[PDB]
């Protein structure tokens, strides 16, 4: 388990394990005292480096179990399409409301 | 910041030339007239962002 | 069972002890002679002293049996959070509706 009052434990794998409805909660329960004696290795800066891949690697693990919520994505752009001369490439403003009912 | 997430470069420009000119007519001139010179510009934290 | 017609009965567990509701009903049957036999040990303003300490005590008291209808108190204001050194502390202006369903 990753505790955030100490810098040399808080890694990406420790915080993407966990889901991201906790890790509001984890962040919001820790000490207000830091133990500084064990700090990590790339700087406390490079603390902060390892928790915002943490973050972004379980916005994906929210984002399969809302998979079966919304549709498929579209390209936005032009440029992007597999049979481009015979019928181009479109791009989806993507404004609508993805919604599986 | 290009549109295409596919065709990045080093040192292309992939905005049109008027593209950096409408810009500092922008900041430079519109701004003054509706800030009347009370607005700022203010380096970012993206780490805490 | 404080008597409001007489200043030195009334302390902090005479009015703490009976309910804010039951408080209304008390002091309007109260009696307009007010009698001057047996004064408040500190004085007519001792005993404006010591009758508001019993009723703001039932403000959380009030609170505990409407702890039940509403939510958890959040921070609401700056400099309030646990690890600081990663994200920000923030704080809620209460203009939501606070009711538990």
């Amino acid at each position: 388990a990753p505790q955030f009052h100490r810098p040399s434990t808080i890694t990406a794998d420790n915080v993407r394990a966990l889901g991201m409805r906790g890790l509001v909660l984890a962040t919001n329960n820790a000490q207000f005292i830091m133990d500084n004696s064990y700090p990590h290795p790339h700087g406390t800066q490079g603390a902060v480096r390892e928790f915002l891949r943490g973050q972004a690697a379980a916005l994906t693990d929210l984002g399969v179990t809302h998979a079966n919520n919304t549709f498929a994505p579209q390209p936005m752009f032009a440029g992007d399409a597999a049979a481009e001369w015979l019928r181009p490439s479109f791009g989806l403003k993507r404004t609508y409301s993805p919604f599986v009912v | 910041t290009q549109a295409r997430a596919a065709d990045a470069a080093d040192d292309r420009p992939h905005r049109p030339a008027d593209w950096t000119v409408h810009h500092k007519i922008y900041y430079y001139v519109l701004v003054p007239a509706f800030s009347r010179g009370r607005c700022c510009t203010a380096g970012v934290r993206f780490d805490r962002v």
